[PDB]
């Protein structure tokens, strides 16, 4: 999977979600091109490992 | 290595008129998915009063 | 403290039937959204094939 | 917001998010109900604060 938004205009605040699933799917071009669109000033983000093979 | 990759992301001063705008925001995500490379398989936006918006794109390979 | 808490969870072992019930997984996920105290805004759940099932549920306060 | 579910059958595994908003709503009975309905016998849990209110701007 899913792409997300949640945004809070009285704060100027947006919490995205990035999930993706592949080697040909790159979540971080989808960040590159919201952090664009939304003009953040500042961001923070964590990537986590979904389903990790050596767990599954 | 993993099945996902999975950003959480927080985004912090954002443009205010923007982040209101649940057209915009669907529009952006929209590309976002494309631009990521993703298929899309559906989308769905809503917009809360007096303001704010929420949006979630289903994605595959 | 925060605007929202978000729990970002890994289930192992489960039962594989359950898991490819696109049925089952809307109703156990409409009910947790019930549990949670949540509002449900909207709800869409997709069928991969041969397996897999996505699904999201859209809430509110 | 959202609550949200992606499933591999084929490995027994599901990638699952819980992220609600307000006090008056807990994303742990979502969590509750789902380890009991899809029989999970082993879970990893990470517990994100979204928007901090000192990251924002409450104080
Ligand atoms: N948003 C995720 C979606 C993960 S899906 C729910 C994983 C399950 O679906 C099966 N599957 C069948 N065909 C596909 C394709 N094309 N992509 C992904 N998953 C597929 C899997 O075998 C699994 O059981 C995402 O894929 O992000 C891009
Ligand atoms: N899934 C989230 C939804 C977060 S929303 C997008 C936050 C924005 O919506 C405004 N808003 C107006 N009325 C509400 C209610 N009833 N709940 C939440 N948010 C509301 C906010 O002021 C903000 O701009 C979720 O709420 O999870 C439960």
């Amino acid at each position: 999977x899913h792409l997300t938004i949640h945004t809070w205009p009285e704060y100027g605040y947006a919490a995205i979600d990035l999930f993706t699933c592949g080697e040909d799917v790159d979540p971080w071009k989808a960040f590159e091109h919201l952090k664009k669109a939304l003009k953040a000033k500042r961001v923070h983000v964590v990537e986590h490992e979904r389903g990790r093979y050596d767990e599954i | 290595k993993s099945l996902g990759r999975h950003l959480v992301a927080e985004f912090y001063e954002c443009d205010r008129e923007v982040l209101d705008n649940v057209q915009l925001i669907e529009q952006e995500m929209k590309q976002a998915a494309y631009e990521s490379g993703a298929t899309i398989v559906t989308s769905t936006f809503h917009r809360f009063l007096p303001y704010g918006v929420s949006g979630v794109v289903v994605i595959s390979e």
